[PDB]
């Protein structure tokens, strides 16, 4: 009966640590997005949010948000899943309080990179090697007549703006602008490319090359 | 309190309470964790109530492909009729074939439904034998007839009709909303939507002012304008039909048979006079349509661009150029041309 | 045959409770997967300490080498071993029904259905390839064969010509075979 | 908590299951707050418009899609019309639920699902599905009541 | 059992459909794909280059066609010199119903039981917004074609198209003479059946009723 | 039938365009012109693509003929088509007044070790730059004008290719050139 | 309570002859038509098949002379203007709203009225306390309180309510 | 099948052919009605007076290949005589009914099978209810055609082919399905008695 | 302290229902076997295994009684021993059915040759069950 309810480090510190990974993650204010922006990706990812938002004294503390994911294209160029996830998982970052941190280990594309681009500025990090790259909006084949496949331009059209409004925000240029130098054609970025357009701001805290740590030593 | 922890999870929460949740194709797994749940709450006590939330599509998908059996359900319902305390079976959503059964056969005055929930009941039917002897499609025939016998005995138990018309009904899907299945037995009640949430919803919809003007009055007006232009459009419709049908009548007021004495001849004895029998030989008369009515007035229209006719008569003898090879066609007094 | 049945204090499962008994249920033919966890399970239960095991077979068939490895691993461990036949024991089945307890434990229910056959085997390749694969299977009829005879008492001779077919047997005509020692009735 | 909120994010499911959580929404005695994250295609369209008048959210990248009954059914002629006959009928149940969440006419509704409809927030407010616009104080005090 | 000929028996026995197109028929069964274009544009050529004055006949039956194949069909059959006389069987769904307009006006027929079909022009969009921009030109170009190559053959107005083809509309060969899609009607010996499309329009102008249905087929289960 | 079109020294390019199938065409090309060098070859064309190296092989059977070789689309010529009823005789190019004309690059791929895979876009290049160089010499418009136009997936009406240069005449009179 | 609604009081409580016999012809009249719900124009029918009852004697003399002519008029009328639809099959012919409420208003009107029994004129007020007069021959200025007053001077007994 | 086989009956097809018998065998499809409507044409063409004997003995087939054969039978000049060997089921069934009256014959051990169309219909709402129109208007064209054919009336018709109706030929002609039995006389066996 | 065995099982291969048989006269305390809906040929000889008094089908249930199934492959000779085996099947199967219903063990054999359907109380007069729920 009795309400049982969630109690977080400071006073779960006495507790031990969690028994896998990814609750060790979760308590460590990381949210490790590794898989495609599939429904189950954010329903956990919605799920998260909630726990994270729910009882932090200070809710000052980050949240990270790294990303191993093609976002909702498939390898291949073709969409695996549709827009309104990534909107589902935005969406439930913003409604936290902290700030978001986001970091890119090896591959942010096409809706991890606006992710990507969308957390703190000043505090996001990829691994020197990471692949970012910004791609048009990509719908799955549907069938009708004219009028469906005009529904879904425009559908697609309020998705590309939606993309070209947070880029804007992010990287600090005109709407349109940002519209045609990322969503108009699939174009890829590397960290320096990246840092160079307001993508990325920083590696990782610490990374320290292994001949550099050599010739310091 | 402490003794006894919180639930572990959804099902324990609510078999805790006595609910047996039925709510998927009736599998063996399905139908064994049923009877489980059963005979383990008539244990704990054979007068506490139980109350079974059916949402389910009976032994086969929704789509026709078989999944179980028509066995399953008569084992869960002759459960049901082995455990002795009250239960009260509420349909949710969809309750399908056998699964409409269990809904029926909770305790009378007990059944319920949701208001939108569907009941649909249909004929069983089994995976195809792959060619079998003779003697073995008749014997696979017998089985699935006694089967499909015990499910009308249940369905009768159930609803309180007859085999034979609910053998009839069967034949094709029957689909029930809960006023029909009220109508027919399945149920007896529907769980209405709580009132003060509907009050409260209504309050809010005329405070906040949204349902006034949010464009609602404007299509509300066409949908009321609609509604009677199409009403008076059907009533339009219908007196065309009577005008043919008096137009009919008056051009068969002129005939000259002897067929209506034999009409008059087959008739009984106590309809020697007109003396119709209360059934769907109804005879609806429209001359007597002397309706008189001063108040509809004719709207402001004009009827006076018609032409003026050429004021036929039909008292000639001129005939349409046609073929027929009778020549009992007499002319008549009034038609000369016949 | 899934439910945990309650042990000492606590829900264990049934399978998992039985070897807390020594009792080894055997239950799949024999493939490398399930001789693979018998085996494990038989070395761990002699680890434990040496009182018996009690393997109670419902054995289908199964393949020669995981049977035998199985067998061996029987005959190394200290403690005995007796083998009762609940359902049924074919083919290597009814060869580890001869495999443990020579001295009477062989028990089987009335109703057991035993058959023995000469182990199969199927490889192709060169030609010398396949003298090697017919000198070993042939070695390994043998040795299968040795074991029967020596396990029941029949002449090795008779064993060779009786198994060549399939042999069935119920446990009348597998006690005056030798094949088992005893038949489980209601005591 | 005597408001049970649900969190509405998919992308489809048969229309039956929109309507069994629409009743039971419309069932319960507690208050439900609906919001609405992404999308809410036609059963969860049917369970955004199922929660307390007032209390229907949805955010501002939301997107709501209505759209007909669609089913698939073979067999001979008179089980095709009979099927067919149910689908309509489920149809008109599902306009009339939208006519009464939304106050729109069954009339409109119904000429609307002719076609697959999206609306964004603001369609979907003024249609009538949802009723505010989600900011982040709504779901603050969301948690701070799942908390108090 | 996939098919067997006869011969026709003459001096050489040929095929039977090499017979019936040396008489000037040609027959289109199932799709109007890239290669049914193919033979009936060589087949039309083939009958013009040998009398380019005398009719062909075309029988069609098929459920309906690629629109670019159909669309070359039909320019074929307006750009020939003979008469083509088209004649529907079985059914025509839409692609081929254009097909069954495409004869020489006055000697388009359908025989009493076909089921022709109108429909707007379907596709699909998939990919990035270019490529779906570009199937919604695709598709407006093609309903377009058609609706102007309907208009030209039927003399309906482009509103009347609309309302003909918003959904997949199904015909008797007694609608398509009202429209204008075909000509003549061929009936049996003397067969003059009503369909039960025709008898709703009879109870829609009020002719029947449920009292006095008349001696048509029984709509009041609808 | 097409018997006696093809002594009409009529030739039928039909369907997708593959490499047994152009062997065929590329044949009967050859035929009529050894037969008779003076009297024009129509090729009629309803195709929709090809092989970038069968299309290839038609166009230089195209262009070696003596006999001058008309060619007359119908219904579709998707980027492997067109560029043949391109490459027909000047002046005696034609087609329906509803056939799609469509202009546009090939696909491709490469796989394994990326040395095959900077070869295949080096070759798929090639095949890009080959194309446009014939096409803007026949359409009469500057080689970037075509270079752009190559790129954008598009149909077009006999009528506006009849103005872009492609074709030459529209078979009907633009009577019933439709949009 | 809604048990009045029930076939013991159509058989069980004491009714005259004429009442019975007019709400058992508008049962026959809704199960013939095979729509089985009785209206309050088919008991209104009942009333105007049997012209020898007091009640439509009272119509005849407010203005009904053709009283077949009327029955005809509102034959048409349910056919036409209400619907005599037939429908499935309904093993309980039921009752709507309008005719349930006339039974109830014609048994209160008899108790108001002192007769023991439920009688036909009392079903004919009831009637007209429900329009159906009215809805029906607006012409002969028909209402409820002008029969009101026919049956007080036929009955020559006042009668009082609520 | 074997190619041998398939020569041997495209041969005694041709056989047949010659003698003035078409024949309707297997599933109705599309392509067979074609080639039934050629056939038919060409023995138009070729005598315009003599009758036409049409062979069938087909398990099924499609309403509107069948209807395509139908109205060619009931179009071109000589009279089809239906003639039902082995099985005419549910479209050969409906074409063997549509033999010129008089002249529909069937040997005494075939099987008659009449019933409804099958079919299927997908889609949204607005697309079940047209597909579900384009059944029930087959049905009710087919039903109408039977009522013509043999005399019964409609609604004995839409009865009786609700579900699968199987037929010997002495019922059918007691319906009117069929009108002879084509037999040879055999030796009534003397019985000791 | 009575096993209740609960059966509703449409089929399964008939050893395993002589196996289940074995074990249910293995423990000595009786079985109580209660059949619902169906009780096919490997729980039809479950049905038959329980305590003689203590055996109840249901109104409703239905028993299917059959001779056992099926396949072999091989020689003539392997056909021929695997043909002995399923007959030897056969007979145990009838001489379990005698046990359990008394009745002649030949005209048992005779009855399983086919598929056998016997309702409610046909079970119980057969011998299989003993009480109706």
């Amino acid at each position: 009966y009795p309400e049982g309810r969630p109690l977080f480090l400071p006073e779960a510190e006495r507790f031990g640590n969690p028994p896998d990974l990814p609750s060790l993650l979760l308590q460590q204010r990381v949210i490790y997005i590794s898989m495609p922006f599939l429904p189950s990706v954010t329903e956990l990812v919605v799920a998260q949010c909630y726990y994270l938002d729910f009882d932090d004294r200070n809710r000052q503390r980050p949240i990270y948000v790294y990303l191993n994911s093609t976002g909702c294209i498939n390898d291949k160029g073709q969409a695996i899943s549709a827009d309104n996830e990534f909107y589902a998982i935005w969406a439930a970052l913003g409604f936290t309080r902290a700030p978001l941190y986001t970091g890119v280990t090896w591959k942010a594309q096409n809706q991890a990179a606006v992710l990507l681009s969308a957390g703190q500025k000043g505090h996001r990090y990829s691994f020197p090697h990471a692949k970012i790259s910004t791609a048009p909006p990509v719908m799955n084949r549907v069938f009708g007549q004219a009028v469906d496949a005009q529904l879904q331009a425009n559908e697609l059209d309020y998705a590309t703006k939606y993309y070209a409004a947070i880029l804007a925000r992010s990287t600090g240029k005109d709407l349109e602008t940002c519209q045609k130098q990322y969503l108009s054609r699939k174009r890829y970025f590397s960290v320096k490319e990246a840092y160079e357009e307001g993508l990325v701001d920083k590696l990782v805290p610490g990374f320290m090359l292994n001949r550099f740590r050599k010739m310091q030593k | 309190d402490r003794r006894k922890p919180p639930p572990p999870d959804l099902p324990s929460l609510l078999f805790d309470q006595r609910i047996v949740y039925l709510g998927m194709p009736l599998v063996p797994a399905v139908t064994e964790l049923m009877v489980a749940e059963l005979l383990y709450l008539e244990k704990q006590g054979a007068t506490l109530p139980i109350e079974m939330l059916i949402n389910s599509s009976g032994t086969t998908r929704q789509d026709g492909e078989i999944l179980s059996f028509d066995s399953e359900g008569v084992a869960l319902t002759s459960t049901m009729g082995f455990i002795k305390n009250p239960i009260s079976t509420v349909n949710m959503g969809l309750a399908v074939g056998w699964s409409c059964v269990v809904l029926s056969f909770g305790r009378k005055g007990w059944r319920k439904s949701l208001p939108h929930s569907l009941a649909m009941i249909q004929q069983p039917r089994v995976p195809p034998t792959g060619q079998r002897q003779a003697i073995e499609v008749h014997i696979k025939w017998r089985e699935v007839l006694d089967y499909k016998r015990e499910l009308l005995r249940m369905f009768s138990l159930g609803t309180g009709l007859p085999v034979d018309k609910l053998d009839a009904d069967m034949q094709r899907p029957l689909y029930m909303r809960p006023q029909d299945a009220l109508e027919y037995g399945i149920i007896d009640e529907i769980i209405e939507p709580n009132e003060d949430k509907a009050e409260k919803a209504a309050q809010y919809w005329i405070r906040s002012g949204r349902a006034e003007s949010e464009g609602r009055l404007e299509q509300w007006q066409e949908y009321l304008s609609l509604q009677e232009e199409y009403a008076l459009k059907d009533s339009f419709r219908k007196v065309m039909t009577q005008d043919l049908r008096a137009a009919y009548r008056d051009t068969s007021s002129k005939l000259l048979k002897n067929s209506s004495r034999n009409m008059e001849q087959v008739q009984e004895f106590k309809e020697r006079l007109p003396d119709d029998m209360l059934t769907e030989n109804d005879e609806v008369r429209l001359p007597f349509s002397r309706d008189g009515v001063k108040l509809a007035i004719l709207n402001a229209e004009c009827y006076a661009e018609r032409n003026i006719a050429r004021q036929v008569a039909a008292n000639k003898v001129s005939v349409p150029d046609k073929w027929r090879a009778a020549y009992a066609a007499r002319p008549a007094p009034a038609a000369p041309a016949a | 045959c899934r439910p945990p049945g309650q042990r000492q204090s606590e829900w264990v499962d049934l399978w998992e409770a039985y070897t807390y008994q020594k009792v080894v249920f055997i239950k799949e033919a024999i493939t490398e997967d399930v001789a693979n966890n018998m085996i494990a399970l038989t070395l761990y239960l002699d680890s434990l300490d040496q009182k018996r095991i009690y393997y109670w077979l419902n054995v289908p068939g199964g393949d020669v080498v995981p049977t035998l490895a199985l067998y061996d691993t029987m005959q190394y461990v200290r403690s005995k071993t007796a083998t009762v036949c609940y359902g049924l024991c074919l083919g290597m089945g009814g060869f580890l029904l001869t495999a443990g307890g020579e001295k009477g434990y062989r028990f089987a229910m009335p109703h057991s259905i035993l058959m023995m056959h000469h182990p199969s085997g199927a490889s192709r390749g060169q030609a010398s390839e396949m003298h090697i694969e017919s000198r070993e299977l042939v070695r390994m009829r043998d040795y299968l064969s040795l074991l029967t005879s020596n396990a029941t008492g029949q002449p090795y001779d008779r064993v060779i010509r009786e198994l060549s077919r399939n042999k069935w047997m119920d446990p009348k005509q597998a006690i005056e075979y030798g094949m088992i020692d005893k038949v489980l009735t209601t005591p | 908590s005597k408001k049970v909120f649900m969190i509405i994010n998919s992308f489809g499911g048969s229309v039956g299951n929109g309507i069994t959580v629409h009743d039971a929404l419309q069932f319960i005695k507690a208050g439900s707050l609906t919001l609405a994250l992404g999308v809410a295609a036609s059963a969860a369209s049917l369970a955004l418009a199922g929660g307390t008048i007032g209390e229907r959210y949805v955010t501002e990248g939301c997107h709501t899609m209505i759209h007909q009954p669609e089913g698939g059914l073979n067999g001979q002629a008179s089980d095709i019309w009979i099927d067919s006959q149910e689908i309509m009928k489920i149809r008109l149940d599902v306009a009339e639920i939208y006519s009464l969440s939304t106050y729109r006419p069954r009339h409109k509704i119904l000429r609307d699902l002719d076609r697959d409809f999206y609306l964004t927030a603001m369609e979907t407010i003024y249609y009538g599905l949802a009723d505010e616009i989600a900011t982040n104080e709504v779901m603050h005090s969301i948690v701070e009541m799942t908390n108090q | 059992p996939d098919i067997q000929i006869g011969h026709g028996e003459d001096a050489i026995e040929m095929d039977l459909y090499r017979y019936l197109l040396s008489n000037r028929i040609i027959f289109i069964g199932g799709y109007i794909n890239d290669k049914m274009a193919t033979q009936i544009v060589g087949s039309l050529m083939a009958l013009e280059a040998v009398d380019e004055n005398e009719d062909i006949r075309i029988y069609i039956n098929s459920p309906g066609g690629q629109p670019y194949s159909v669309l070359g069909v039909v320019d074929a059959m307006q750009s020939i010199k003979p008469d083509v006389q088209t004649v529907a069987l079985g059914a025509c769904y839409s692609y081929a119903s254009l097909v069954v307009a495409a004869g020489t006006k006055g000697k388009r027929y359908a025989m009493k039981n076909t089921r022709l079909m109108m429909t707007q022009p379907m596709g699909g969009s998939q990919g990035d917004i270019y490529q779906i921009k570009a199937t919604v030109e695709e598709l407006n170009a093609l309903y377009q074609i058609f609706s102007r190559y309907y208009m030209k053959f039927t003399g309906m107005n482009q509103d009347q198209i609309e309302q003909a083809t918003c959904r997949d509309h199904f015909m008797t060969p007694e609608q398509a003479k009202l429209e204008g899609l075909i000509d003549e009607i061929i009936r049996g010996k003397g067969d003059y059946t009503v369909p039960p499309a025709i008898v709703r329009q009879f109870r829609e102008v009020g002719l029947v009723d449920d009292l006095t249905p008349g001696p048509f087929l029984k709509v009041d289960c609808n | 039938p097409f018997g006696l079109l093809l002594r009409q020294r009529i030739v039928f390019l039909g369907g997708e365009v593959e490499d047994f199938g152009a062997d065929a065409i590329i044949s009967q090309l050859l035929l009529l012109d050894s037969q008779d060098p003076t009297k024009d070859i129509k090729i009629f064309i309803n195709s929709p693509g090809g092989s970038v190296t069968a299309g290839m092989g038609i166009y230089d059977a195209m262009m070696l003929c003596r006999a001058d070789v008309n060619t007359y689309c119908f219904g579709l010529a998707a980027s492997m088509g067109a560029f043949l009823l391109g490459a027909g005789k000047r002046g005696k190019r034609n087609s329906m007044p509803n056939s799609r004309i469509m202009i546009h690059q090939p696909l491709g791929g490469a796989s394994g070790q990326a040395v095959d895979i900077e070869i295949q876009a080096k070759e798929i290049m090639y095949h890009k730059a080959n194309l446009n160089r014939i096409m803007a010499d026949y359409c009469q418009q500057p080689l970037s004008k075509i270079e752009e136009d190559t790129d954008r997936d598009r149909y077009m009406s006999p009528l506006e290719a009849k103005e872009y240069g492609l074709i030459d005449h529209i078979i009907g009179g633009e009577e019933a050139v439709f949009n | 309570a809604t048990a009045t609604a029930a076939p013991s009081e159509l058989d069980d409580v004491g009714v005259s002859a004429a009442a019975e016999s007019i709400i058992q012809y508008a049962i026959n009249f809704a199960r013939a038509s095979e729509t089985y719900e009785v209206h309050s124009w088919m008991v209104l029918m009942g009333i105007l098949k049997y012209e020898t009852c007091t009640a439509a004697k009272i119509l005849k003399s407010l203005g009904l002379e053709d009283l077949y002519g009327a029955w005809n008029e509102v034959l048409w009328a349910l056919n036409v203007c209400d619907g005599l639809q037939p429908r499935s099959f309904v093993t309980d012919i039921k009752f709507a709203d309008r005719a349930f409420k006339v039974i109830t208003a014609a048994s209160d009107f008899a108790v108001w009225h002192g007769k023991d029994k439920m009688y036909s004129e009392d079903v004919l007020m009831a009637l007209a306390a429900g329009g159906v007069l009215e809805d029906l021959f607006p012409d002969l200025n028909l209402s409820f309180e002008r029969v009101r007053k026919a049956v007080e001077k036929e009955s020559g007994r006042r009668y009082q309510l609520p | 099948p074997n190619p041998l086989v398939i020569e041997r009956f495209q041969g005694v097809v041709s056989q047949l052919f010659q003698q003035r018998i078409v024949r309707l065998g297997g599933a109705v499809d599309d392509d067979m009605a074609n080639l039934l409507v050629a056939q038919l044409l060409y023995l138009d063409s070729v005598d315009n007076k003599r009758d036409i004997t049409m062979y069938v003995n087909s398990p099924g087939g499609s309403v509107t290949a069948g209807m395509a054969v139908f109205d060619t039978m009931r179009h071109i000049r000589p009279d089809v005589s239906t003639c039902c060997i082995g099985l005419a089921a549910s479209m050969g069934a409906f074409i063997l009914a549509s033999g010129q009256a008089g002249k529909r014959y069937s040997l005494p051990n075939s099987r008659i099978m009449i019933h409804q169309p099958l079919g299927g219909a997908q889609g949204q709402a607005t697309d079940i209810e047209i597909q579900a129109n384009e059944i029930l208007h087959h049905k009710l064209t087919l039903n109408g055609y039977l009522a013509q054919f043999t005399g019964q009336s409609m609604e004995t018709i839409t009865k009786d082919t609700d579900r699968d109706f199987f037929m010997s030929p002495q019922e059918a002609i007691e319906y009117g399905l069929v009108d002879a039995i084509i037999s040879k006389p055999q030796m009534l066996q003397s019985r000791e008695v």
